[PDB]
């Protein structure tokens, strides 16, 4: 059989991926964390363009170059994710 | 939206979606890149489980051959 056919119909496919996890959290991690809280959004744009470490890891990360409405928009839609 | 996280660099850092439980296959490919006896390890930690080697939850084994095994196993190994 095909190595990526049997990587499907034995079920390895339901828990190991190809390539590495990155750096940062996953999205949907950061949604579950972050749901129902207030401030939520506000908190989040601001991280998003100022950057910071410490909430989940060692690993500082690092300012972007958005304006703060595109950091709201991708705090939001972060947020969305489920 | 995605699009505008894919132009700012967001991805570079960041997937949707959380790690699956276990190790990525490139991971475990360039683990044992040049290491004799990957192949017939692999294969038996495939058919047989493993715990401890990329954290504290265990792969339960899979009920292959050593066929089935042995191409799972060459198949991880040469994910570049
Ligand atoms: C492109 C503009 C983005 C966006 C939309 C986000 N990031 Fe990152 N990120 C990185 C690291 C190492 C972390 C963890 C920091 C910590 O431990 O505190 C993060 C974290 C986030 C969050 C969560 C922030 C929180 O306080 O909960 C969010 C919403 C997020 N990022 C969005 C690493 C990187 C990068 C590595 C070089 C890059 C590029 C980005 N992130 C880019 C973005
Ligand atoms: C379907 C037959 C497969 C195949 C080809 C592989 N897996 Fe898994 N796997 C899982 C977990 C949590 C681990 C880590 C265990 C530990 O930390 O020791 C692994 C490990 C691997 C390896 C590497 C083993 C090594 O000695 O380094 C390989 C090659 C591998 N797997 C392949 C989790 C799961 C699953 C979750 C329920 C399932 C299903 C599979 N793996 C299935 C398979």
């Amino acid at each position: 059989e095909d190595p990526e056919v049997l990587f499907k119909n034995k079920g390895c496919v339901a828990c190991h991926a190809i390539d590495t996890k990155k750096v940062g959290p996953a999205y949907a991690d950061v949604a579950k964390k972050y749901a129902g809280r207030k401030d939520a959004v506000d908190y989040l744009a601001g991280k998003i363009k100022k950057g910071g470490s410490g909430v989940w890891g060692s690993v500082p990360a690092p300012p972007q170059n958005v304006t703060d409405a595109e950091a709201k928009q991708l705090a939001q839609w972060i947020l969305s994710i489920k | 939206n995605e699009q505008l996280a894919k132009q700012k660099g967001c991805m570079a850092c960041h997937d949707l979606k959380a790690k699956m439980v276990g190790p990525a296959y490139k991971d475990v490919a360039a683990k044992f890149a040049g290491q004799a006896g990957a192949e017939a390890e692999l294969a038996q930690r495939i058919k047989n489980g493993s715990q401890g080697v990329w954290g504290p939850i265990p792969m339960p084994p899979n009920a292959v051959s050593d066929d089935e095994a042995q191409t799972l196993a060459k198949w991880v190994l040469s994910q570049k």
